[PDB]
């Protein structure tokens, strides 16, 4: 694919908790630290 | 009717469930009453005729 923009954003959490990294999720990530749009497009990266 | 949705009611949709199923949900209940409609018409239509 070519893409008309990019961006990326990186951060730190627990394992378990990357669960809530996802389109309108909601918890304590989701909801008071770090909300993605119910339509994002793109990719969601963890590792240990 | 449901139409296959977990209720016929878009408030109680909307609040039990998060947006990546209540989206697919909404969809199922929003083809099902177009559906409706369009068959009413198609109906009227005729009977019009």
């Amino acid at each position: 694919l070519c893409f008309t923009n990019v961006y990326a954003d990186s951060f730190v959490i627990r394992g378990d908790e990357v669960r809530q990294i996802a389109p309108g999720q909601t918890g304590n990530i989701a909801d008071y630290n770090y909300k993605l749009p119910d339509d994002f497009t793109g990719c969601v990266i963890a590792w240990n | 009717s449901k139409f296959g949705a977990i209720s016929s009611v878009l408030n109680d949709i909307f609040s039990r469930l998060d947006p990546p199923e209540a989206e697919v949900q909404i969809d199922r209940l929003i083809t099902g009453r177009l559906q409706s409609l369009q068959t009413y018409v198609t109906q009227q239509l005729i009977r019009a005729a």
